[PDB]
RNA sequence: CGGGGAAACCCAGGUGGAGGCCUGUAGCGAUGCUGACGUGCAAAUCGCUCGUAUGAUUUGGGUAUCGGAGCGAAAGACUCA
RNA sequence: GCAAAGAUCUAACGGAGAUAUACUCAACAUGCAACGUUGGAUACUGGAGCGGGGAAGGAUUUCGUGCCAACGGCACUCGUACACGAGUUGUUCGGAAACUGAGCACAACGUUAUAUCGUUUUGUUAGGAAAGUGAAGGAACUGAAAAGGGGCAACAGAGAACCUGGGAUUAUAUUCCAAAAAGAAAUUGCAUGUGGG
RNA sequence: GUGGUAAUGCGGCCAGGUAACAAAUCAAUCCUCCCACGGUGAGCUUUCUUUUCACCAUAAUCCACCUUGGGCCUUUUUACUCUCGCGUUGUUCGGAGCGGGGGCUCAAGAUUGAAAAAUGCAUUGUGAGUUCUGCGCUAAAGCAAAAACCUGGGGU
RNA sequence: AAUUACCGAAUCUUUGAACGCAAACGGCGCAUGGGAGAAGCUCGUGUCAUCCCCGUGCAUGCCAUAUUCUCAGUGUCGA
RNA sequence: CCAACUGCAGACCGUACUCAUCACCGCAUCAGGUCCCCAAGCAUAGAAUGCUCUGGUACAUAGAGAAAGGUACACUCAGGGAAGUCGGCAAAAUAGAUGCGUAAGUUCGCAAGAAGCAUUGGCUCUGAGGGCAAAAAUUGCCAACUCAGAACUGCUUACGGCGGGGAAUCCAACUGUAUAAUUAAAACAUAGGUUUGU
């Protein structure tokens, strides 16, 4: 046979990022002395849209703390967020929408985003448009947090960690149809070649493992082993379930 | 359709001149011949057409410096007085 | 078109000086075997590309 | 070539206009200054 | 070219080392001076035909003075 | 009749960078000149109204 | 902007110029005549007729991905007849 | 068989290409057919042109004189054929000097029995000591400052100081023109006065 | 360095700006075509034709300084009191300052002259077209960067 | 000897491992030594700014060396 | 040090010609293919189509000339009108603009140019639609076109260009893609729906 196209994925070619219309990553602040010690005081001078990203961007301008500069910070920006505002981080930062705070400094059932999964590693957590994490609980002993995250799992922090008060603007995106082809066709421009797709039973047996046949159909189950090698591992990948779901729905993911 | 039709659609070039063997085999957008691998230091020799090693080898040229360094060794590096 | 390298311009130039007849006194010298130039080009014949 | 022509033959070039001829070599047009006289410089040479 | 609404500033454009020659054109309503300096050519207008004979004399021999004719 | 006109200098390509104006010249004839480009001018900071200043 | 109504609202006339909208050049294609030609104008062309023609549109230059491999709105299509 | 794209006619010059005869004989019935140039006539292309200029590609096919063996599937006194001799002129036009982009891969490091392999723009190389001169200080020296090596990739993106006239060629011209430069300008480098400080 | 109440006029390092960017509508510049009124040459002329055709040009670079389209200053501001007013073809604007009087400034034009007649060939008034320019700047699509240059904040 | 044969003295353009930096560019540098110079300065001479021309050195890695060159280390000591 | 002035000097490469029914690719001077700029007059909605001033061209083997049979970007035919044929293939037919009028069905947007009826030339007139200056609800000057109405007088229905229509069944929702050289479709894609891993 024939290399599968999800395998030939993985060499790069023209599979990758569109990336020249970017403004560049989007972090917080680095964690330094006067974050762990103090706060920071900047202004925010911007808000803008980047292709391929449903969230609206900031940026934030702050005094360099040991040379005579400006520096300029790129930001994913929360709902409510305006030119003009203040923005406070660090330890002694006040409990507001915008402002950056340790993790062990914000009152518990508090809405959080931006959340560092380690300590400085500046913001991994709950970025997408309309998302946010929930603070559950403290451990003052082991110096720990406790968190609720988007998909309904719950996650243990160190206390150190950094978030932002809020929630991440642009919600509500995916509640439009989109009605016509053009619409995703200049959706997925901005963000990669992965569009329209194509069937793997519509393809002949030399490409895909449900290829060929007198009749469109795949002639054997389409759950596969957690243990198939690439070019074989295609369909439903280790399911532990199929069908419609009824009752509640379960929380996706690992133990 | 192919065939004469789409012969007319060739434009540009693939190679140009190199400048090291002067064959038509530089490879413009590679940046690289296809005759003797310049810019590569050592030049292509395979097993497999010892007609075109033939072609390349030492004595198809002019030989300046080896005539000279031929005569003075069969000589014994003869020097005046 | 207008442009080429100057390189080119002198290789061109070479092959023009080169595309001449056989000089008449060379076919009375003794031992003589040429002819003709069997070496003429025409434009529309063979092409140098480059 | 304008410090050429001055000491091959003592006048003074105003102007000097090149090109290279489709056969390879290079052609100078040079103009003399109105205080000497191209025809009789010629004459000098032996055109 | 620049204009000199003068006599005054007209004669020391003339003085000038750097002015080759004066020219002088004959129009039917009036009389232009014009002097070739170095980069620019000063032109003066006047008037008064009686003013331009006058003008045209008490210049410098220095200055070479052309009369402007059609040439063919 | 009518006449038509040709680029004069070495590029024949219509971008925004090579706009033609068309002049008659003394000599009664009809020939093209290339118009420069414009500057829009001094403004105040973008992030503050980005707006020309007067003077 | 005119008329009606207690109120919620309803009826009529203009302005404006939206749309993977319609007729139709250039462009991009190729339905039928199973037309011409079928040792040709041509190792796939010609004539009339036909699809679309502001968009998932057409096109120049540059640049990236290949032979147990590349690319593919998927025909085992295409990768210098 | 040499049938798509409508088409030629006439007179005079030119040319070996004619009005070319054994008898008879006024001429026809015994030298046909075909060619270049100029002047007339008649048509076609019909500005999305068998118009005037460029890029890719070609490289003397351009121009003058001559010539008609072969070649221009008929023809030629003609030719993009053959022979000889000529022609391309820039401070300002295009490129480079001197920008960055999709991108490339020298150094460095690592890997491979094997470098002819990999990394090398998400501000950016390399376990990584990659900055070589401002001022000075008494006329060459000497050394403070500033993180992230050296390059290439656009003749349609950015950038770019010049215009007309000519009786000025056989062929080049926003490139040639000479003291009345036909002339009128703009701009770069270095020096000399004048004025101000 | 210095004027004006003001908009603004004239003689190492750090921060901004130019370069620098999609449409549509309306009004358009150079230019092209047409009409009218006059000059010059040519054509037709059995008959008619105050007639038919052609031409009547101004380069770059510099002086001086009326139109209409934006931005702003000052002064009147019981301006929207009880259907408030200004404005576009058009989807709107105003106590966060409309309209009126008087001004400052920017952009595009117009006019006067130098060039320039010494050149070229043998004229100055209206309608139609025309992307320079101005009208400030669909989308789950929101429209490259840098060199080079300009101005300011400090300091000397 | 424009004869030939052989060879000890010489010349040897642009490139190429190609090595100052690049390259569909007969392009662009730093240091040093020269050359020419219708400007200006000076008494036809001398001198010469900007521009122009020529020779030499300048890749990376490794070995040896410095009449004993200049440095770095919360490495080990010492005063 | 700064401003005009002035003096001197402004280096390198490209530059002919072509860009195509003869200069490039297709074995060739091949009815194929090949990017950009300028684009006149009349008819007309017009870069449709037809003819024309400027510029260009008369180059494509020709002469004589009513055989049969052919090809055509060529026509016409009495009476009947699909009886032909697998099949209305091919041909014929409709046709611009203006007024009136228009069914079932429907996701209320359409269906729809549904279907269908009527007018149109030439000439001589009348009315309406504006700008600028001095109950100015008035006086003078002037430009460019369009629409509507009337009388008279004609047709041989007369360039070019330009939809035939209706009643139903099967399939796919729709625009789109696709076997270069025998298959353009009901195949692929699509918005929408569901599932899996993290
Ligand atoms: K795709
Ligand atoms: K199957
Ligand atoms: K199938
Ligand atoms: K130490
Ligand atoms: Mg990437
Ligand atoms: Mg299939
Ligand atoms: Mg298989
Ligand atoms: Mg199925
Ligand atoms: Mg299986
Ligand atoms: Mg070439
Ligand atoms: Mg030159
Ligand atoms: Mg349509
Ligand atoms: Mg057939
Ligand atoms: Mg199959
Ligand atoms: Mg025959
Ligand atoms: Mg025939
Ligand atoms: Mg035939
Ligand atoms: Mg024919
Ligand atoms: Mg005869
Ligand atoms: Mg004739
Ligand atoms: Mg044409
Ligand atoms: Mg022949
Ligand atoms: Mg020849
Ligand atoms: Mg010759
Ligand atoms: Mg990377
Ligand atoms: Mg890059
Ligand atoms: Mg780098
Ligand atoms: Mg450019
Ligand atoms: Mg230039
Ligand atoms: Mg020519
Ligand atoms: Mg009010
Ligand atoms: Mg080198
Ligand atoms: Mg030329
Ligand atoms: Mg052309
Ligand atoms: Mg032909
Ligand atoms: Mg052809
Ligand atoms: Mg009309
Ligand atoms: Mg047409
Ligand atoms: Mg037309
Ligand atoms: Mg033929
Ligand atoms: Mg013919
Ligand atoms: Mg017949
Ligand atoms: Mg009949
Ligand atoms: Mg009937
Ligand atoms: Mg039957
Ligand atoms: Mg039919
Ligand atoms: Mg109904
Ligand atoms: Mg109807
Ligand atoms: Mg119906
Ligand atoms: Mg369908
Ligand atoms: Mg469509
Ligand atoms: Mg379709
Ligand atoms: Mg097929
Ligand atoms: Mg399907
Ligand atoms: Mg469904
Ligand atoms: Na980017
Ligand atoms: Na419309
Ligand atoms: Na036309
Ligand atoms: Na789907
Ligand atoms: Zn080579």
């Amino acid at each position: 046979g024939k290399t599968v196209l999800s395998c030939r994925k993985g060499n790069g070619s023209v599979y990758q990022v569109h990336g020249h219309k970017r403004l560049g990553p989007a972090k917080l602040r680095i964690l330094d002395y006067a974050e762990r010690h103090g706060y920071m005081r900047g202004v925010v001078k911007s808000i803008e849209h980047e292709a391929g990203r449903g969230a609206a961007l900031a940026r934030v301008e702050f005094r360099h703390p040991y040379k005579f500069r400006r520096v300029k910070e790129l930001m994913v920006a929360p709902e409510g967020m305006f030119t003009g505002q203040s923005v406070f981080c660090g330890q002694k930062a006040p409990l507001a929408i915008g402002n950056v705070l340790p993790l062990g400094q914000i009152t518990e059932g508090c809405i959080v985003c931006n959340v560092e999964a380690k300590p400085g590693d500046r913001g991994t957590l709950a970025r997408a448009s309309g998302d946010y994490c929930i603070i559950i609980s403290h451990n003052h002993e082991t110096g720990r947090t406790r968190l609720k995250l988007p998909s309904g799992q719950k996650k243990s922090v160190p206390s150190t960690s950094r978030a932002m008060i809020g929630i991440i603007s642009g919600g509500g995106r995916i509640e439009k149809p989109v009605l016509k082809a053009g619409n995703s066709f200049y959706r997925f421009r901005g963000k990669r070649n992965c569009w329209p797709k194509v069937r793997g039973v519509a393809r002949n047996p030399v490409e895909h493992p449900h290829g060929g046949g007198n009749h469109q159909h795949i002639g054997h189950p389409s759950t596969v082993s957690r243990h198939s090698p690439p070019g074989q591992k295609v369909g439903l990948i280790a399911a532990r379930r199929t069908g419609r779901i009824r009752g509640g729905k379960a929380v996706k993911g690992a133990w | 359709t192919k065939g004469t039709t789409s012969m007319g659609q060739r434009h540009g070039r693939t190679h140009i001149l190199c400048r090291r063997c002067g064959r038509n085999s530089y490879h413009v957008q590679w940046e690289r011949c296809a005759a003797c691998a310049y810019p590569r230091a050592s030049r292509r020799r395979y097993n497999w057409s010892v007609k075109a090693i033939k072609r390349r080898r030492t004595g198809t040229g002019r030989c300046r410096y080896l005539k000279v360094v031929n005569r003075r060794i069969a000589n014994h590096f003869k020097t005046p007085k | 078109g207008r442009f080429k390298p100057l390189a080119v311009k002198k290789k061109y130039a070479k092959k023009m000086n080169q595309n001449k007849p056989v000089p008449y006194w060379i076919r009375l010298r003794t031992g003589n075997r040429i002819k003709w130039n069997e070496k003429r080009r025409h434009w529309r014949r063979t092409k140098l590309n480059y | 070539i304008k410090k050429a022509m001055r000491k091959l033959y003592q006048v003074k070039a105003v102007k000097v206009n090149t090109l290279i001829r489709p056969d390879g070599l290079k052609k100078a047009y040079i103009r003399l200054s109105a205080a000497h006289d191209a025809l009789d410089t010629a004459n000098k040479i032996g055109l | 070219p620049r204009e000199i609404k003068t006599l005054k500033e007209f004669l020391a454009i003339c003085s000038r080392k750097d002015a080759r020659c004066v020219k002088v054109k004959h129009n039917p309503s009036a009389t232009k001076f014009k002097v070739r300096c170095s980069r620019y050519l000063y032109t003066l207008v006047v008037n008064d035909k009686k003013k331009a004979d006058k003008i045209e004399r008490s210049i410098h021999p220095s200055v070479k003075k052309i009369a402007v004719t059609a040439r063919s | 009749s009518c006449p038509r006109v040709q680029y004069r200098r070495r590029m024949h390509y219509a971008t925004r960078g090579n706009r033609m104006k068309m002049v008659r010249t003394p000599g009664n004839k009809l020939v093209m000149q290339k118009r420069a480009k414009r500057s829009q001018g001094i403004h105040t900071p973008w992030v503050l109204g980005h707006k020309r200043l007067g003077g």
